[PDB]
């Protein structure tokens, strides 16, 4: 019904881009390339660290609505300094309207991420939803 | 100072003044964990995406 539209929107949003990751395809091919560089393996040793105990299915949908409707490319940095953590934007993002599962991300979450590898940790944790639900069934 | 003859600038595709009108007019639920593997499921060709 009409009261899941924006939720399903993002579903698809995200659904979309995840089908870009099995198909292996440059996925993104219109942002900025600031944002399009590689984790070192501390950060994705702590994003791993937060990844085994999260909720995956609202992480990266969230994630996902904030890249796509924010990060579009030219004039992003206005808001958006690449050098801020995920955590704070991501909870100063949502106090606004979403009342969903916040004291995960604020306990659990690496707090020096370093924001200019972004879409990294977003292919991380849909490459990981993907071993879930394909390894395993 | 209603009608002052104004031309606009900005053009309104940034998604979000749509979503502000969404959560204003409707209270929009969340999706069940039942419906998701049931649009999931259905929504495996890209096309179709």
């Amino acid at each position: 019904q009409l009261r899941h539209i924006i939720a399903l929107w993002q579903f698809l949003s995200a659904h979309k881009s995840e089908q870009r990751l099995r198909l292996n395809k440059e996925l993104f091919r219109e942002i900025d390339v600031q944002y399009k560089e590689e984790l070192s393996t501390q950060h994705q040793r702590l994003l791993g660290t937060f990844l085994n105990e999260a909720g995956l299915d609202a992480f990266l949908l969230e994630l996902h609505e904030m890249i796509v409707l924010k990060l579009k490319g030219p004039r992003a940095a206005n808001s958006f300094n690449p050098n801020w953590s995920l955590k704070d934007t991501l909870v100063s993002y949502m106090e606004t309207k979403d009342s969903d599962i916040l004291s995960e991300v604020e306990s659990q979450f690496p707090e020096e991420i370093l924001m200019s590898s972004c879409i990294s940790v977003w292919k991380i944790a849909a490459t990981r939803k993907w071993d879930r639900q394909s390894r395993g069934g | 100072l209603k009608g002052i003859p104004t031309l606009v600038y900005r053009r309104d595709w940034n998604y979000e003044h749509l979503f502000m009108d969404i959560k204003n007019k409707m209270a929009q639920s969340s999706l069940p964990n039942l419906a998701i593997s049931t649009i999931s499921g259905q929504l495996q060709s890209y096309s179709d995406a």
